[PDB]
RNA sequence: GCUGGGAAGGCCCGGCGGGGAAGGUGGCUCGGGGG
RNA sequence: UGGGCCACUUUUGGUAAGCAGAACUGGCGCUGCGGGAUGAACCGAACGCCGGGUUAAGGCGCCCGAUGCCGACGCUCAUCA
RNA sequence: ACGUCGCUUUUUGAUCCUUCGAUGUCGGCUCUUCCUAUCAUUGUGAAGCAGAAUUCACCAAGCGUUGGAUUGUUCACCCA
RNA sequence: ACCAUCUGUGGGAUUAUGACUGAACGCCUCUAAGUCAGAAUCCCGCCCAGGCGGAACGAUACGGCAGCGCCGCGGAGCCUCGGUUGGCCUCGGAUAGCCGGUCCCCCGCCGGGGUCCGGUGCGGAGUGCCCUUCGUCCUGGGAAACGGGGCGCGGCCGGAGAGGCGGCCGCCCCCUCGCCCGUCACGCACCGCACGUUCGUGGGGAACCUGGCGCUAAACCAUUCGUAGACGACCUGCUUC
């Protein structure tokens, strides 16, 4: 059933607390309830971190456990997260979060005008897609 | 054309257990549930509007049967999003519960 | 709000979801519970049955038509929770429990309009998963409820009802997502807008 | 301290409302549970207390020592001239309970009918259902009718019929008649509809409701008594001739504490005219009733095929207080509550 | 203490598939098909192989009392493999003193009648469960052929034939007369 | 500002090295798989 | 005024006592207020009539002001928790 | 057994907090309800339980637990 | 009047206890997960009462000006009660898992399964969606033109758990408007200021005028009955065959 597991080299998506927002590497796991964490390339130095503020990415990077943070960072930037999280839609669901909360009066007025035509136009061809289908006329 | 104030709820006076300071209200502000959020409120004007049976003078129209006890935000109240309000009058105990319009006036920003 | 809130009692537990109920009656708000013999409670099921059994026990010894009113109904089960949270010796108390509506099942001003749910009284996050509980409807049935067979075939029916407005929907949703395909080309322009600013990743 | 000696307490508490009842007929409260496996057949019927006999009879008893040997056993005879079916209602299960759905009332009400409707028959001028019986002609009632019938078909659960008693077929002084919802069993709600509507207007004699030495419950209004003492009421010991203030009293109503009266202490107040169900009343016979096929033959009440004599179950000079019986009758074992006269409610067994 | 990982994997045999919706094991062997959920325990099922058809539960971060629910699924889906291939057949023995007790074998084996228990009156009528087929043997004189694909409702149908037969307000290190499950085993036997 | 004139840590593949190992990499051995 | 009573601790008689008798300090009596649901004596604190701020002891699911913290680590299932 | 830990308030003491401008003081009679530490009955387990009988224990207070002689008696004792 | 006679009832979850399967503890084990049987106990049924609790149905006030109902938002107004200041018209649910889509198979043209393809810190997202209000006048480009709006009529369907609601046609009568981007100017621009802005033609009570369609009754007292009864109350009768 479980796909993304706890394990060395796991990247990790920060959900709150003093690095919220941020990608971290699982360099050792201690006690069940935290992990060491080094996020080299995302500005989030070598320390403890509680399981329950992280969420777990599909990235998995290899290097060995309780390894330097320089090679953490060589195994980070060779196949680069940063670039392939940007891609995912996690992130840009996160992105686009993030820009609908910063968007102004002014910005939306202008959605509030776009939304209206685009859903006057798509409404107009659900209705007649509906007419169209609805002529059946067989046994 | 649009609403202009927040709506508010009157949950009640502040208190102890078994003493009541009826010279300030507590109020429950929509959309505000942690007490870092209630920072814009501060200060902003809290008018609770009520309607009477013998008309009264409304600045700028025609005597209506529409009332209000005009006050403002003072502080916060807790960790939760409640703030306290002082009006000019203390607010009746049949307004808890009621609408507390938050009137956005004294803008800061 | 001023709107009433409509609430799903199936897998909440009992107590927690009185307690929120029982604040929002006293600001001012007209809640509806329904389904309450979906209502969970924490426990194995004869460990709360010995709870209601012990219930029924109290009364007045002298005339008994005078003592507690023990309500069998999960509906006024719940009732009597929340009532047991609210001040109804006064006069706001009193106006907070009249602005509460429970029901068994979904009666038809409900069962058109969309439920809600408070996750902070869902058994799924506040209980263990390897505790046990009790269905309140199963409790209210084996203490002297009446009305859990002709509940379940009237909750059957509404679900096969349910069930067509849900095929109907997604075959409109189908038609829509179809349409915006159709229609990209003069929608494109403000479909960039809507991305720029986080609506429509 | 506890009571010297033990002893069981005096009447039971599953009748204290020791009230007079809030009905005069005496209701179902509740009907043999539906089987649609069964044929379409009505549960309950109407009949009068006309007054009691004994009869002669031969016990088939095996082990016993009556087994083949004459007994003597006090009857009741219930005079049960036919009902009259003039509605249907129909209910619909909900998770409050039955509610009635819909109401359907026949064309042509009788008289003695319409006088149910109404305190002062005298006064009134019989207006009732007198818009009703028209939407039975025209064709937007007749249609709402088909209506009204198609919508009980396809949302009630259980259907009942009004039928009335003949109030003119009994010696009795009242003309006003009995109405009684009597539930139909047994079969699918379509057919104890069309059952039902086919009846509509129409007689039920007593044969089709209820058998030869099957077992109903009567259920009725016992005697009223008026306002009764504890010694009467509830049967409590009298007291010693030496006690000063009166002996027919309860010495004790409570002790000091919990310093109030118990609802289970013995105290004046109404005693009769009560409502109960008896259960386990066998029929001994259900008579004919007088006919006229060329002269009047009254043989059949009570002649007996060892018998042989043309007499009625009337007695010599008549059922006192009661009058002449004419119409068919049922002759149960056993005695009956009621006065003389008095309405009583015959229902099937609920027990197998 | 919390155990990280408690696992331990069942073999399934060629002529018999297993099927997974979520918790719900689905056992398709020769002799009809096996259907039981564990939605009461909180562990993950999975198959592994494509070649040795080999089922692996697995329980994360359990504490004492939710380990030993690892094996009891582990054998409670071997007795689903057995019960599809072999069967489950108990045998139950009829013992008297003086009273021989009747058996008759009412409709599909579906019904048993025992008669003269201890010398009574009383007919003891015990349905077997749904799926369990009882029969008289026609090697030994007293013996009863419990058949069926399920152990629990194989071993249930004896266990309610052998609680029929009790002896009430008697010495039962005396009287020792009942219907007994004599051994437990297969059909086919292999 | 002080501290162990902070402790750790980052970069300089830290370079000339030495030693230790194990929650043992590669390799090798044994046992189970995909062409 | 010359009837006292209560609490920590020491302490005599008594099986013991919300019993009887002493020592020491404080209290109630003479004292309201916050908390202990409730309560002479406990805990906090002693009081003119008020506004603002902050606390004590005690609390912050709901009654009922305050955790509506993405609080931390464990322990515990009770068919009289 | 020697020891030792409890529970109860249906005994009797101990005390004297309430009542001395008054809470009618024994027993019986009558009547209701409650408790269980179960005599009987229902369902069970155990035996030095063959059966019959009896004893110990469990769930258990739904139901019942009587007529009399002597005595004011509560108690007691006997008859059935 | 046990001093005569008649009648007195079913089910469910389970206790004690005895078991099944089965680990823990490669054995055993009634227990840990999961199951079975199980009683004067418990709850309900049967039975008694029937809520400041509902339902269905009937009849609903004159022979004279006399009361009432429905239809009209029909109008002019009074007295009184105040709340509120956009909507969301619904899968079932699981949580050691879910959601969406598609080809074959099976169910009488859609669902139901098996592949296969996607999504899953839910984006076919309630941290969401919809509507979005300054109004008009010149005036072009796009959206549409298979359009809109008629308390316009008429017909039909679906909804019963409290349906008090929702939908679809036919005919008719009007705008080429209304939605987005532009051109073009105007409106009390009331000279800084609050109760503004909605639901709303709100609820309730008397009363006037204005049209149409309709209705012409009961209850109580008094009298009587005695199936009833302290009194109240209750069961009854009172010009037709
Ligand atoms: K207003
Ligand atoms: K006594
Ligand atoms: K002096
Ligand atoms: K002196
Ligand atoms: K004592
Ligand atoms: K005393
Ligand atoms: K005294
Ligand atoms: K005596
Ligand atoms: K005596
Ligand atoms: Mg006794
Ligand atoms: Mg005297
Ligand atoms: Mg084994
Ligand atoms: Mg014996
Ligand atoms: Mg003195
Ligand atoms: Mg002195
Ligand atoms: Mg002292
Ligand atoms: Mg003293
Ligand atoms: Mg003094
Ligand atoms: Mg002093
Ligand atoms: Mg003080
Ligand atoms: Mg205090
Ligand atoms: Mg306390
Ligand atoms: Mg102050
Ligand atoms: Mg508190
Ligand atoms: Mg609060
Ligand atoms: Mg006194
Ligand atoms: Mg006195
Ligand atoms: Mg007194
Ligand atoms: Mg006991
Ligand atoms: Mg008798
Ligand atoms: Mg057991
Ligand atoms: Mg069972």
């Amino acid at each position: 059933v479980f796909r993304r597991f706890v394990e060395v080299g796991r990247v990790a998506y920060v959900s709150f607390g003093p690095h919220a927002g941020k990608l971290v590497a699982i360099v050792d796991v201690i006690d069940q309830n935290r992990a060491l964490v080094d996020g080299p390339c995302t500005q989030v130095r070598r320390q403890a971190m509680p399981f329950k503020c992280m969420q777990l990415t599909d990235f998995i990077l290899k290097f060995p456990h309780s390894a330097h943070q320089k090679y953490v960072r060589q195994a980070w930037q060779k196949a680069d997260i940063n670039t392939k999280w940007a891609a995912t839609r996690w992130a840009k669901k996160i992105e686009a979060r993030e820009r609908k909360a910063k968007m102004t009066d002014f910005d939306r007025f202008k959605v509030m005008k776009a939304k209206k035509m685009r859903n006057r136009i798509i409404k107009n061809e659900v209705k007649k897609l509906q007419k169209a289908a609805l002529l059946k006329a067989s046994p | 054309s649009g609403r202009l104030w927040s709506k508010a709820i009157f949950a009640g006076y502040k208190r102890g257990l078994r003493n009541q300071r009826e010279h300030t209200a507590l109020l429950k502000i929509e959309g505000v549930y942690a007490r870092d959020e209630t920072e814009f409120y501060l200060g902003k004007r809290c008018a609770y509007v009520y309607k009477a049976k013998n008309n009264t003078v409304t600045p700028g129209g025609k005597p209506n049967k529409t009332r209000v006890i005009w006050g403002k935000v003072t502080r916060a109240h807790g960790n939760s999003g409640m703030v306290r309000a002082k009006f000019r009058s203390n607010l009746p105990a049949k307004a808890i519960g009621h609408r507390i319009r938050v009137m956005l006036y004294p803008s800061r920003i | 709000e001023v709107q009433v809130l409509v609430l799903d009692g199936r897998g909440h537990l009992l107590g927690r979801l009185a307690a929120i109920v029982a604040k929002q009656v006293l600001l001012g708000r007209k809640v509806v519970v329904v389904r309450c013999e979906g209502i969970n409670i924490s426990g194995n099921f004869y460990r709360n049955k010995l709870k209601y059994l012990a219930f029924l026990r109290k009364r007045m010894n002298t005339n008994p038509s005078r003592g507690p009113y023990h309500f069998r109904a999960p509906s006024r089960i719940f009732w009597r929770t929340v009532r047991g949270m609210l001040p109804h010796k006064t006069k706001r108390g009193q106006a907070a429990l009249d602005r509460l509506k429970v029901f068994d099942g979904i009666p038809p001003p409900y069962d058109k309009k969309k439920r809600m749910v408070v996750p902070a009284a869902l058994k799924v996050v506040r209980l263990k998963p390897t505790r046990k509980f009790a269905y309140l409807g199963r409790l209210a049935h084996e203490v002297g409820w009446k009305y859990q067979a002709v509940t379940a075939t009237l909750e059957e029916k509404r679900k096969e009802k349910a069930k067509i407005h849900y095929r109907k929907k997604k075959q409109l949703m189908r038609l829509r997502k179809q349409a915006e395909k159709n229609v990209e080309k003069k929608i494109d322009k403000y479909t960039e807008v809507l991305k720029t600013h986080g609506l429509l990743v | 301290s506890h009571r010297k000696f033990s002893a069981p307490r005096h009447g039971s508490l599953g009748f204290l409302p020791r009230k007079r009842s809030s009905r005069h007929r005496g209701k179902v409260k509740s009907f043999p549970k539906d089987d649609p496996s069964k044929p379409v057949h009505l549960t309950a019927f109407l009949g009068y207390k006309a007054g009691m006999t004994h009869i002669v009879r031969e016990v088939d008893r095996p082990g016993s020592k009556v087994n083949k040997k004459e007994v003597v056993e006090a009857v009741t005879i219930v005079e049960t001239p036919p009902m009259v079916v003039v509605g249907i209602v129909g209910y619909v299960e909900t998770p409050r309970g039955l509610r009635t759905f819909k109401t359907v009332f026949a064309e042509h009400i009788s008289d003695e009918c319409k006088r149910r409707f109404y305190k002062n028959w005298h006064k009134s001028k019989k207006k009732a259902f007198t818009k009703y019986c028209k939407k039975w002609q025209d064709e937007d009632g007749k249609k709402q009718l088909e209506k009204d019938f198609s919508s009980m078909k396809k949302y009630c659960q259980v259907i009942r019929v009004i039928a009335h008693t003949q109030m003119r077929l009994l010696p009795l002084r009242q003309k006003k008649a009995h109405l009684m919802e009597i539930q139909v069993n047994g079969g699918t709600v379509a057919e104890k509809l069309d059952w039902a509507r086919e009846r509509l207007e129409q007689q039920v004699p007593v044969n089709q409701v209820f058998g030869q030495d099957e077992m109903i419950d009567v259920i009725g209004v016992t005697k009223g008594k008026g306002y009764k003492g504890v010694t009467s009421r509830w049967h409590t010991k009298k007291l010693p001739r030496k006690t000063h203030r009166g002996l027919r009293k309860v010495a004790c109503i409570g002790a000091w504490h919990p310093a109030r009266v118990a609802f289970s202490v013995a105290r004046a107040g109404q005693k009769g005219y009560h409502h109960r169900t008896e259960i386990n009343k066998k029929i001994y016979k259900i008579g004919q009733g007088y006919l006229i096929k060329d002269g009047k033959l009254i043989k059949n009440n009570a002649s007996t095929d060892y018998d042989l004599s043309d007499k009625s179950i009337n007695p010599l000079g008549g059922f006192v207080h009661y009058g002449e019986v004419t119409n068919d009758f049922v002759m149960l074992k056993g005695c009956v509550v009621g006065t003389k006269k008095r309405v009583l409610t015959l229902r099937k067994s609920l027990l197998v | 203490m919390k155990t990280i990982l408690s696992n331990q994997t069942v073999d399934i045999p060629e002529n018999v598939d297993i099927t997974l919706k979520g918790r719900t094991v689905i056992v398709k062997g020769p002799r009809g098909t096996l259907r039981r959920d564990f939605n009461h325990i909180n562990v993950e099922l999975s198959l592994l192989g494509k070649k040795k058809k080999r089922l692996r539960v697995d329980k994360w971060w359990g504490n004492r009392k939710e380990l030993a629910t690892v094996r009891t699924i582990c054998s409670h889906v071997q007795n689903m493999i057995k019960g599809v291939t072999l069967g489950f057949r108990y045998k139950m023995r009829s013992v008297y003193a003086h009273f021989p007790i009747n058996v008759v074998i009412q409709e599909n084996g579906s019904l048993v009648e025992i008669r003269n228990f201890l010398g009574e009156k009383y007919i003891r009528r015990v349905r077997m469960r749904p799926g369990v087929a009882c029969s008289v043997s026609q090697a030994q004189k007293d013996e009863l052929i419990l058949e069926g694909n399920d152990i629990e409702l194989v071993s249930n149908s004896a266990a309610l034939i052998q609680q029929a037969t009790t002896v009430k307000n008697k010495d039962i290190r005396k009287f020792l007369d009942g219907i007994y499950v004599s051994e437990k085993g297969t059909v086919q036997q292999a």
